[PDB]
């Protein structure tokens, strides 16, 4: 059941002890990597463009209604509990990236295909079993949290606000997607590498904006935040059901740290080494939860700080929009606007993340079954009713959990000397 | 405010069907998820169904004879009804969800139920003749055969409205029954005439009884 | 599905005291539960959310608290306005379920009922029928017997009996009872009894007439 999130935070606070906290100040110099100019040394597409790729499976509507889905059920305090879910991730998404060295490029081009199937391979052979489940897990939880959870959300909430969207936002979405993901995975670091930045910086300029508009809202905002998270008013830690579960599940399904479904894309980076790449893949946190979700939290508590009518009761993706459009002007339109994008992005992403884990199963052959059911799933789940898909989502991608996780324990000993070598040449 | 008006119930024999309609104002129905709630005729408050924009989701005792649709542009929701039973007897409730049912509607009765409608006999009720003659006289109305409920009862078109009590219905094979009793000063009656005035809608009866001594 | 009794099924609050009503549960369901009051002829009115928060408009006297498998909703100086069911449910998931309810109702001093019977009607009689009624008006508490004695000897079914909610005003109960039977089993008796056993005399009610009249 939910143990697997305390196995899954474990491990944060296990590599960070044993990686001595390195996140905080190896962040910059990764940051001006992931966005620096100018490298070719064995990959399919550049580290921008595999950070890219990363982030736009990182980025979806668990950014724009799972944090309003924490924000109702665990109470604001659950940002502060996703935040914990990034910064202690932080490390656990590192080692991911870095055992992704242990990977071999397939057939059909050079394409390669690295993830957690393959270092449970390369494990202490039972490997093999760990690698070939997480690839049977993998192979369908893409369908969930990376096809199902966000095409549905959008035709949804586009049909809410704008109604002239029964399928016909599941065709478009369809079509753009096959599109891109036609040209493989070197077709997507492209449309990843612009769709992204436009994306992430459309968005979070509202939010700025919304807090220049209601600067003294800021650090009470804030405020509640940090007080609630912390509020033993009522039950023994009995918070853990309400605020602290509600942002650990929320903020895992955000930034999706100890996933094992991340670092499917730092594979195809052209890295000279495991730490080039990894710095790149550990800011995939960074942007998402401390940075998008941070956003998108702090405009939903502002409108609680507010009064605003009939907002109390609103389910997700429409409070947020909701939120928005009571501070903003058009805000309404940016939050929908932003959630087509922000679906899209994450349904080209998960796509070559089940892609790779999907072709270790059944090789080359099938890759071409994958992408066009991918497609019409895609369809499909605009139109379909999954209510409580977030529900079997969780599950799966808690059933992907297992097994990466046990291998980033008993590989923290693979790792730490990794990046001791790595480190060493940071000083040249 | 807010307004949630339910309409459309009714009496429908077993295995037909009806759709329900809950006419939405005040806020706007696009934005909010909406649920069907029932109450049986003893209290029961029973979950129906669920709907947000897109998808739909429905308890177990009705998955498959029931469908909710929404309509944002009439600002309503529906509930189709088929293939009825009898247990889908109760008030069908218009809310809108999320956590906790906030905002709730008025209410629309189903009744499913093979029983024929039929008017009802009004009888009226009057002391014996060797009564004790008290300060205070008690008369009555005894409304007795009728289907499906509702009767309403007044006493002197309204005029008497202290002193009634009317009692809830008593269902006995296909039939309903109720009496209702009014205390007056026996200075007034019969000085002062005393009438029960009796009506079903469904049937399209009014009918007035003189209360008469023997 | 998730099972949740509350108890106690049904309490009678002497008017100004408190009171503490119960909502237990299958399983664990965390902060999610809420909690409503139902008054006749009208939808359920919303007291607290989210097993602890508090709804606006609501009166502070109103109080709940637990999570988890213990839900308490507690009442502070009860009012008359406080007479109605109490309903509970979760929102795990989103096949939310509700309680069986609790009945509120109110104490007030003892008061003996008002007895009257009435011979069947005229017109009931060429109709091929006869119902003799019996009312029993503003009494407390609810907990009453009535006994049908014809000619002398009781008798047990054929009796409909029908009770009102409690008096808004004065807090007191009423009922009727019907006995109901064929104009030629009416007429083939003399004397018809009605008899009210309630706790405020160790002598009962009896008023009955005599169709040789």
């Amino acid at each position: 059941g939910p143990y697997m999130l305390v196995l899954l935070l474990g491990t944060g606070i296990f590599l960070t002890l044993r990686l001595g906290f390195m996140q905080i100040h190896t962040l910059p110099y990764a940051l001006k990597l992931a966005f620096s100019k100018h490298e070719t040394s064995e990959g399919d597409i550049s580290h921008f463009q595999a950070l890219m790729t990363a982030l736009a499976a990182t980025i979806g509507t668990g950014n724009i209604a799972g944090v309003a889905t924490a924000y109702v059920l665990g109470g604001p305090g659950a940002i502060f509990w996703m935040w914990v879910t990034a910064f202690f991730g932080m490390a656990t998404k590192y080692a991911e990236a870095v055992l992704a060295i242990k990977y071999r490029t397939v057939d059909d081009n050079g394409e390669m295909a690295g993830g957690p199937m393959y270092f449970l391979e390369k494990g202490l052979p039972l490997g093999k079993i760990l690698g070939v489940a997480f690839a049977f897990f993998g192979a369908f939880a893409a369908f969930g949290i990376g096809n199902m959870v966000q095409t549905n959300s959008v035709a949804d909430a586009v049909a809410s606000n704008f109604g002239v969207d029964p399928l016909i936002t599941g065709f478009v979405l369809a079509i753009f997607t096959a599109a891109v993901i036609l040209g493989g995975i070197k077709s997507i670091g492209k449309a990843t590498g612009i769709i992204v930045p436009f994306m992430a910086v459309f968005y979070i300029l509202a939010g700025l904006v919304i807090l220049a508009m209601n600067i003294g809202y800021i650090i009470p905002a804030f405020g509640t935040i940090f007080s609630s998270a912390f509020n033993f008013s009522a039950g023994f830690g009995a918070l853990i059901g309400t605020a602290i579960m509600w942002g650990v599940k929320r903020g895992v399904f955000s930034n999706e740290a100890g996933l094992g479904s991340a670092p499917i894309a730092a594979a195809a980076a052209k890295t000279d080494h495991p730490g080039r790449q990894a710095l790149v893949s550990m800011t995939g946190t960074f942007l998402d939860t401390i940075v998008v979700c941070t956003i998108t939290g702090l405009v939903l508590t502002i409108a609680g700080l507010k009064a605003f009518p009939g907002l109390t009761d609103l389910t997700g993706a429409s409070l947020t929009a909701a939120s928005f459009d009571a501070l903003m002007p058009m805000g309404g339109l940016i939050v929908t606007i932003g959630l087509v994008f922000f679906a899209y992005s994450t349904v080209l992403g998960w796509s070559y993340y089940g892609e790779k884990c999907f072709e270790y199963l059944i090789g080359t052959k099938g890759i071409r079954l994958y992408r066009i059911a991918f497609v019409l799933v895609a369809f499909w789940g605009a139109t379909a009713s999954l209510p409580l898909v977030w529900n079997i989502a969780d599950t799966l991608n808690g059933a992907m959990a297992i097994p990466n996780l046990i291998g980033l324990l008993l590989l923290s000993g693979v790792v730490v000397s990794e990046t001791k070598a790595f480190n060493e040449i940071r000083k040249n | 405010e807010v307004k949630l008006e339910e309409s459309g119930g009714g009496l429908v024999q077993p295995g037909g069907s009806m759709k329900l309609s809950c006419a939405a104002s005040g806020f706007t129905s696009s934005d909010f998820a909406m649920d069907w709630v029932r109450q049986s005729p003893e209290a029961g408050l029973e979950w129906v169904a669920e709907i947000a924009a897109s998808e739909r989701h429905y308890a177990e005792s009705v998955k498959g004879r029931f469908t909710i649709s929404r309509d944002d542009s009439k600002s309503s929701v529906y509930l189709q009804m088929n293939s009825l039973r009898a247990e889908d007897s109760g008030l069908y409730y218009c809310t809108r969800t999320a956590g906790a049912c906030g905002q709730w509607g008025t209410g629309t009765t189903v009744t499913v139920s093979s029983a024929k409608t039929t008017p009802p006999s009004v009888y009226p009720l009057a002391p014996g003749s060797a009564a004790a003659a008290a300060s205070m006289v008690t008369l009555g109305c005894l409304v007795k055969g009728y289907f499906p409920e509702p009767v309403t009862v007044t006493w002197n078109s309204g005029s008497l409205s202290s002193g009634v009590h009317t009692f809830p219905a008593v269902l006995q094979s296909d039939l309903y029954t109720l009496s209702s009793s009014v205390t007056v000063p026996s200075s007034t009656w019969p000085a002062s005439t005393v009438t029960c005035n009796v009506a079903h809608p469904a049937s399209s009866t009014k009918v007035d009884k003189a209360i008469v001594p023997g | 599905d998730i099972a949740m009794t509350q108890s106690p099924a049904s309490l009678s609050a002497s008017v100004g005291e408190t009171v503490t009503i119960t909502c237990r549960t299958s399983e664990n369901i965390a902060s999610a539960l809420a909690w409503y009051q139902q008054k006749q002829g009208k939808s359920p009115q919303l007291l607290v959310m989210n097993a602890k928060t508090l709804a606006a408009g609501v009166p502070s006297r109103f109080s709940g608290s637990g999570s988890g498998t213990a839900f308490s909703l507690k009442i502070n100086s009860l009012q008359p306005e406080d007479f109605g069911s109490y309903s509970c449910q979760h929102a795990a998931g989103w096949l939310l379920t509700f309680g069986g309810g609790t009945k509120l109702e109110i104490k007030r001093a003892d008061a003996a009922p008002t007895v009257s019977i009435f011979p069947p009607s005229s017109e009931q009689l060429t109709s091929g029928g006869a119902s003799v009624v019996c009312f029993l008006n503003n009494f407390y508490p609810k907990d009453i017997n009535v006994k049908w004695k014809i000619d002398g000897s009781e008798r047990q079914n054929g009796v409909l009996n029908s009770w009102t909610d409690q008096d808004s005003a004065d807090s007191t109960y009423s009922m009727s009872s019907t006995l109901t039977l064929t104009k030629d089993e009416y007429e083939r008796h003399n004397s018809y009894t009605c008899e009210a056993t309630h706790k405020t005399s160790t002598s009962p009610i009896v008023k009955s007439f005599n169709r040789a009249e």
